[PDB]
Parts: structure tokens; sequence; C-alpha cells
RNA sequence: CUGGGGAUAACAGAGUCGUCUCGGGCGAGAGCCCAUAUCGACCCCGAGGCUUGCUACCUCGCUGUCGGCUCUUCCCAUCCUG
RNA sequence: CGGAGUAGGGGGGCGGUGUAAGCCGUCACCCGAGAGGGGAACAACCCAGACCGGGGUUAAGGCCCCAAAGUGCCGGCUAAGUGUUACUCCAAAGGGUGUCCCUGGCCUUAGACAGCGGCCCGUCGAGGUCAGGGGCCCCGAAAAUGGACGGGGCUUAAGCCGGCCGCCGAGACCCCGGCGCACGGACCGAUUGGUCC
RNA sequence: GCCCGAAAGGGUUGACCCUCCCCGAAGGAAACACGGGCGACCGUGGAGUACGAGGGGAGGUGACCGGGGUUGCACCGUCCGU
């Protein structure tokens, strides 16, 4: 497996290589999603993503967009927009795909990896906003 | 052997005209033109053709009054 | 584009020591150091021959105001770590005497127009209060702390509920480094 | 009365002969002129549309005493001369209802039309009173259905509007 | 590094991708004039500078410069182009 | 009574918004004097679709209904509570 | 000379009436009676008119992932997730030292702010000040199950202005083979014809 | 992919697959060498070359092929009559 390490790098470029990847057929882990960036003013993100968290099915909430707080799996559900998810296709594109928040020490003392066309250096203005803010914000855990 | 050119025209947007003039640094005048008509239709949402161009000319770097042009020649 | 080059010099002065390390300009003195972080992109900071220089290469209007805004931020640093900056409040009642006290971290305010319940005012580290009859100062080496504190007291005494055309009484600046207050 | 969305547009033949038109009713402006009429003043002041439009009678009533006062208070009678310049020929209808069984207005009312770049008032001042020559040609632009836009114009009858802002 | 006259820089972009330069003008905030002196096959040009890379290598010259000056000082510098 | 009709109404839907509810611009004038504390004329510009109308696109044997009781949920243009 | 069917039309452009939705006509391009490629999906909006098997180049339009092909090149603008809408399906009058530009007057080796004092000297000595016109954005701007740029997401863009360079992409157009049809001809038939050119 | 497969269909006078050559419609490269453009790229040569639907031929290998039943993957697809 490929292993990439979010640091400084822009979520949507990152998911879209890594998308591509996966359905090319290979296996990816992804640490330190904490460190992620995303663009924008803070206000706007924030109330994007708690319009998320706050959609429910009014009749069954065990059912129901399960949108989520966690970096890790915002990181996850990006890359998952990004995909064919209704074919087999998809699904197995998508669990050829692994997210951890940090290093784990089984990855620890390996040779991490960076996509060139995502990275903060592209940018022009001071407007930035990191995923473990917004977590903190949505009231996940790490 | 970098030369400086004034350029005097008119450009029109919905139907009303209006005079201009520029200077610029540059080594020949084609160059000038593309940059004339790229920043004009930039600044004024105006084509090309509703640009005519009347005058290109060169001088030299004291009978220029544009801060930028006249701070890099000095 | 305004300009193409702008660049600012700053004079500095025999005691002092400034110096630039990764985005964070440190200045030492006769009293006290003071740090702080300036980032702009495309934004330099610098030592050239004793001064202190920052520099942009094709500024727009949001460029300047930042480059003459780091200055100032900058001069105020040093004259602080040279002079110190000193601030005055005044302290006015018609009924109720009230009494200031320190203690600690916090000004203690009671008998405010006869409250049964004292008001606190922080104190933030580095910088003194000291209470003398109606005339309170604060003093302290940067700007912005002493301007919080003597803030913090006087908003420690507001009133919403009532016309202040005849409750008049709290705390009050009168001196915000030497320059007055008049109306 | 309704609205003026309903009679702003021109795209609708002309309704003028009252040798045809039973019932057709009678102007409320009958004063289209004011101030010293004999007179040989310096500037001319003029709003023109910026797109066709069409002005009740109410609308131009409105704009002559409004902009009569300010200029009676502000100016003196013998140092301005006001002008309206356009009659209100055009007839409007309304259906009465029965539902839409016969429909064919019956009048209601009058109303000037007008068009692009057309002048609808004018004030003759001296140099000294310009401010409210202006003061009364906003006066009277916030009142329309549509834009406008003034000039000022020289005897010759040439535009001026430049020269004299950029001083005054 | 930052662009300046006399300065010593690369190319990235074009026929002449991967080739070094003695930058001897100032056109604009985007152009510059080029010229590698006879020392190779690069003449006198323009240039954006999002198409270059600087280096710490550089010489001194004047403002508005020729092949063979800049040559003379090239040899006079040590620097191989 | 039969044969038929949404080629055609009452009823809810769609469309539209004159009317309706909720607003705005300008500043005449009123407020001891003071254009804007409050009110804001005459004229001009709008939102919504909770009134009513206009039209006739769906439905003539699907069900044709008003109010009340029971039960759950939403908007804000906020009546109290911060 | 014989055999019919048709007497409810509709989209789109033009005209009369109407607050408008709609009503009445007209034009003869389309749906009806029309496949296929695109617009997210769409009767009539764009390309385009279809025997059968195969090969290749284009149109409309598109090229970050979904999704075939550009994380394409140059110049400039926007900070509001504005926008990411050819049309189908999208808010104004009135306003803004928000920013980027054009134009014209008045000032200037002491100007336009400050400070020290009675229109002024010096003082810090370099660009100011007034009006008018344009581009993008902002305020004006409030709804009902849980959310819709088609979605993810995008900020020197994956947005807008002005231009450029290469690729992808139909049953369209080119080529190869096969079937039928209409027209004409020859030969050949115990009758409506058959074999071939 | 799994399963049936005697005859009526082809086939040991040789199935499937393999490689070799010749002709070859419409169409049609790249590396590389010289120069033009700020640049994406283009021009000349390489080159109408390598290739290309199909039409012919020469050989090796030695038993399946076509057909049928069910099902996986990718794309496309809102029944019938009125």
């Amino acid at each position: 497996m490929r292993i990439i390490n979010a640091e400084g790098l822009i979520l949507g470029r990152l998911a879209s290589k890594v998308a591509k990847m996966l359905l090319e057929g290979e296996e990816v882990v992804i640490v330190n999603a904490e460190k992620a960036i995303i663009t924008g003013n803070r206000e706007d993100i924030f109330a994007k993503y708690k319009q998320r968290t706050e959609l429910r099915t009014r009749t069954n909430p065990r059912r129901g967009p399960f949108y989520p707080k966690r970096s890790d799996e915002i990181v996850r559900r990006t890359v998952r927009g990004m995909l064919p998810w209704k074919t087999d296709r998809g699904r197995k594109a998508f669990k050829r795909l692994k997210v951890y928040v940090g290093v784990p020490k089984e990855f620890e003392g390996k040779e991490f990896e960076t996509i060139s066309e995502a990275h903060m250096s592209r940018l022009a203005t001071p407007k930035y906003v990191t995923v473990g803010e917004v977590a903190k914000f949505l009231g996940g855990k790490f | 052997e970098v030369k400086v050119f004034r350029v005097k025209g008119t450009f029109e947007r919905l139907g009303k005209k209006q005079p201009f003039t520029k200077e610029y640094r540059a080594l020949k005048e084609e160059h000038v033109r593309e940059l004339v008509y790229s920043d004009i239709g930039s600044k004024h949402r105006v084509p090309r053709t509703k640009i005519w161009i009347e005058s290109i000319e060169e001088i030299k770097p004291e009978e220029a009054e544009d801060p930028v042009v006249r701070r890099l020649s000095l | 584009p305004v300009d193409a080059w702008i660049r600012e010099e700053i004079e500095i002065p025999e005691g002092v020591e400034v110096t630039v390390e990764g985005n964070t300009v440190k200045v030492k003195g006769p009293k006290g150091e003071l740090q702080r972080e300036l980032k702009y992109p495309g934004v330099q900071i610098f030592t050239e021959d004793g001064k202190v220089v920052i520099y942009k290469e094709f500024p727009r209007k949001k460029d300047v105001a930042i480059v003459r805004t780091f200055k100032a931020h900058i001069n105020n640093m040093i004259k602080g770590v040279t002079e110190g900056f000193k601030y005055r409040l005044k302290v006015v009642y018609s009924h109720f005497p009230m009494t200031v006290k320190v203690q600690g971290d916090e000004v203690v305010i009671e008998n405010f127009l006869g409250e049964k319940n004292p008001r606190r005012a922080k104190i933030l580290p580095g910088v003194t209060v000291k209470v003398k009859g109606s005339e309170i100062e604060v003093e302290g080496i940067d700007k912005e702390a002493v301007g919080q504190t003597a803030a913090n007291i006087e908003q420690a005494t507001r009133i919403t509920k009532w016309d202040r055309r005849v409750f008049q009484d709290g705390i009050y600046i009168v001196e915000k480094a030497g320059k007055p207050i008049k109306f | 009365l309704r609205p003026a969305k309903i009679d702003r547009d021109v795209d609708k033949p002309a309704y003028t002969r009252r040798e045809y038109i039973r019932g057709a009713p009678g102007p409320k402006i009958t004063i289209f002129d004011m101030g010293n009429l004999s007179a040989e003043f310096e500037y001319e002041v003029s709003l023109h549309a910026e797109q066709a439009m069409q002005i009740r009678q109410n609308a131009l009533e409105a704009i002559r005493i409004q902009v009569n006062r300010y200029l009676q208070k502000n100016v003196g009678r013998s140092n301005y001369h006001f002008k309206i310049r356009v009659y209100p020929f055009q007839v409007l209808r309304e259906n009465p209802m029965n539902g839409m069984r016969r429909p064919f207005g019956k009048p209601i009312g009058l109303a000037a039309r007008v068009r692009k770049d057309q002048k609808i008032l004018t004030v003759w001042v001296n140099g000294q009173h310009l401010k409210f020559a202006l003061g009364a040609m906003h006066r009277a632009k916030m009142k329309l259905p549509y834009s406008a836009y003034y000039r000022i114009y020289d005897k010759e009858g040439n535009d001026v509007t430049t020269k004299v802002l950029s001083t005054m | 590094p930052a662009i300046e006259v006399g300065r010593i820089a690369v190319v990235i972009a074009g026929r002449r991708a991967g080739q070094k330069v003695v930058v001897a003008d100032i056109i604009d905030k985007n152009f510059v004039l080029v010229t590698g002196a006879g020392l190779n096959k690069v003449k006198r040009r323009r240039m954006n500078v999002k198409h270059l890379e600087p280096l710490p290598e550089r010489v001194n010259i004047q403002r508005g410069a020729s092949d063979e000056e800049i040559k003379a000082a090239l040899e006079g510098a040590g620097i191989s182009l």
C-alpha cells in the first residue's frame, strides 16, 4: 500500500487523486488527517458542516444521512463522494482505503509521500481552516 | 534595449465612447497591443473590435507620468 | 498596483536589539523582552544596516495598509522596552462610596451603587495596578496588555438599566498613554 | 389607486382620439409654466429619460407642487422659470367585471408617453441658484416610474454640465 | 533567490527546457530579458519569470548589457553556462 | 331514469397576483423652537403565496364536505421567558 | 376515371385584447405522424433526418473525480463559497473612501493633515485635492418533512472578463462488402411474370 | 464462470488456437535532428513510413466448435392496449 501524509494539503485535490488511485487498483493509507486544510471563511465552512450534521430523517433516525463529526471520517466521506458508491466497483475501491489521525506505531518508521498537485504553497490568500478546527466545532473526538 | 511606448485610442461601452491614453515598457509594439486589449477588456468588459488604437509611439523615460513605469525606468 | 516596491525602514536605537527568526520579531531592551508574529504573503522583514526593513514588491491598497501597520507595531515594541507605557483612570461617585482593592490578579470594587456583590476585573501578566486615592495607575511594558487591563477595569462598572444622565458613577479612562481625553 | 407598473410600459397602441373614445376623463394638471416667464436666464437644467416611460398626471402634479414650493422658498419667483414640457394625451383603460366576458377597458386616467433621451421638465436659473435647481431635479427624479438623468445646457444649446459641476 | 539584474537562472519551460541564462534587464512585473552570451544556443529574448528558476550563483553587470560584456564578466567570475 | 362527458362549473391541486398580509425610497408637514424620539402625507419600488378573485392545465362515480374532539410535527414576520 | 382519410390541434416567432395567467388570429420551421447524440432528467431548445455488417473522421458541446478527453497557456478581476444557469426553471427602486480603471479642473519646493503661538513664519518636505463616468462585489434580501451549483468539492480556482493551443465525442460525412426499390434494356417464358446488365 | 451435449449442424480428407509472408480502401503515428513562439505548442525532415477493414497463400498442433440452460461484471433501458 501507498502511504500519504496529509500535512499542508488541500482536501478536495487530495481526494480526487486518491480516488483515481483507488479505482486504478491500489491500496491507500492516509495519516495525519487532522492537519489538512480547508479554504474559505470560518463562518461559511462551519455553517455548512453544521447544517449537514443536523440533517436527518423525520420518521426514523436509524436511517438518515449519517454525516460525520470526526476528521478521518470527514476525509473518508469526501473521497467517497468522489466514487461510484452505488456500484460493486465503487464499494471495493472504497474498501481499499484507510484513514488515520496521527501516525500509528504500525506505520511509524516508514517513508511517506506527498501529492504535488495539492499543497498550501499554491495559495495566495491567508484564508484557510483546518479539519481539526472543524471537528472541535462540531463536537468530535480528536 | 527596452523602450517606452505611449498608446492613445478610444473604447466603447453600452453605446458610449471614451478616450484613453496609457504607457508601457516593452521591446516591440505588438506586445503593447495585446496587453492593451487584455487589460481594457478585463476592466471594462469590452471586446477587441470596440477598441480603436489610433496612436502607438515611442518616448523617453522622463516624458512619462505613470508611477510604475517611471519608477521601473528611473 | 499603486507603486512598484514599497519599503519602509525603522531606525534602531542604542540599547535595543531587534532580531527576526522565522516570521517572529524579537526585541530586547533595557527592560524585558517582547516577541510577536507578523505574517503576510509577500511581506519580508530583515535588518540591513542597523534598521528594520519591511518590503513588498508590487502592492495593492490592502498591502500598503498592512505594511504601515507592522511598522506601527514594531515602533510600539521598541518604545515600550525603552520607556514603558502608563495609563490613568479616575473614580467618581455621588452616593455609595466604593472601595477598590488589588489582590493577586484581580481588582475588586465593593459597594458600587450599594450592591452586595463585588465586581472583579482581571489583570494580565506583566502589568501592575496601583491605587492612590481616587486615581488609579496601570503601568506596563506591552501596549495591548496595559490597554486591555485598563479597559477591563473600566468595563467592570457598566450600567444598562437606568438613565446614564443621572447615574454616572463608575471608573473611567482619562489618559491613554499620555494623550488626554476631551469632549 | 392601482400601481404604476401596470401603466409604465409602451408596448401598446396609442389611444388618443376623444371624438371616438366615449367617457374620456379630464386632466388634473392644468398649469405647466411657473415663475418669470419673460426672462433671459443663463443656465438651463433639464431631465432626460433613460428609457421609454409612460407617466401619469398624478405624478406630474406631485412633481409640480413639490418642486415649485421648494423653489419658491429657496430661490424666489423672479429668479427661476419652471416648465413641464409634456401633456397627457394617452387614455388609460381598466376592465370592469362577469369575468373576462366582454373585456375592453373603460377609461380611468391619462398619461404622457415619453421616449428615450426625451426632456420632461426644465428649470431656467441664474448661476447662483444651481444647487437649488439640482435639488429640485433630485426631488423630481425620485417620483418617476423609471430612471432619469439631467444635463445643463447653455444658451446656444450646448452641454456644459461637466464644466459647471466641476466648479460649484 | 530572487530575480534581479545579473542573476543566473535556469529554464523549466519550452524548447530550451533545462539550460542556463543571465538575466540582463527587467521589463515589467512579469517579463525579463534573457541571453546566454555565446556559451550556448539561447539567444536574446524575453521570458516570463514563471518560466525560470533562479540560483545562488550571480555575476555583476550593468542594466542593459551585451553578450561580449556578459561573456567577459563570466570568464572573470568563473560561472559555466 | 338512460347514454355519456374533466371538450364544462361548485370542491382541494397547478398557474397568476389585481385584491390581500408584511415591507421599503424621497422628505412635505406636525411635533414650545427641532425633517428623522415618534409620526411620515402626495408620488415612486417590492417580498410572500396564510384572504379573495381571474383562467380552465389534472380528476365527473378514487375521495366530494364545514366545525369540534383526539394525536404528531414545522416556519418566523417574537406574545411571555434570556 | 376511381378509392379514401381529415371539420377538438399544439411548441416557437409576429399582431389585437387582458393586472397577468390566458383568449382570439396569423406565419408554415418543428411535435403530432420523427429514431439517434447533448441540455441532470424534459413532446416540440441545440446538433441532426434512420435498410444490414464492419472500419475511420467530425457536429452540438465538453476535458479535477463521478465520466471519455487539459489539475491546459498568457494577461487582468472577485473574497462575497458571489459564482460554478444558452433557454427551459434565476428579484427592484434606492445606495456604498469595498476594490480595479478612464476623464477634466484647481494646488505644489512647500503644497493637503499636526503641532507651537498670534492670514502668517519655521517645523516633519512630496505628491495632493475636487468633481463626473465605467467593471466586479456588498447592503436593500423573511417560510413552512431533512438539502440541493446534477453531486463531491473548488479561492494567483475546478469562478468572471479578453484571447489562444491541443485532445474527446453521433446512426451525421468518407470507405469497404451485402439486401431491396424505382427507371431503362436484352434474353426467356402454357397467363399477372423470371435471369442478367 | 459452472452444467448438458448420441442423432438431425461442421469437423481427423483435420476444430480451436499459434506463428510467417504478399496485396491493402478511407485514414494514419512516434522517437529523433534543425530552427519559430514569454508559453501550451507549432513548421521542415523522418513519412504517406510503422500500421490499417478485408482478400489470398504457406506451414506447425492435434480435438473440439457452433448451439442450449443458468448466473457474475460493465454500459444502456419508467410495462401492454385505448
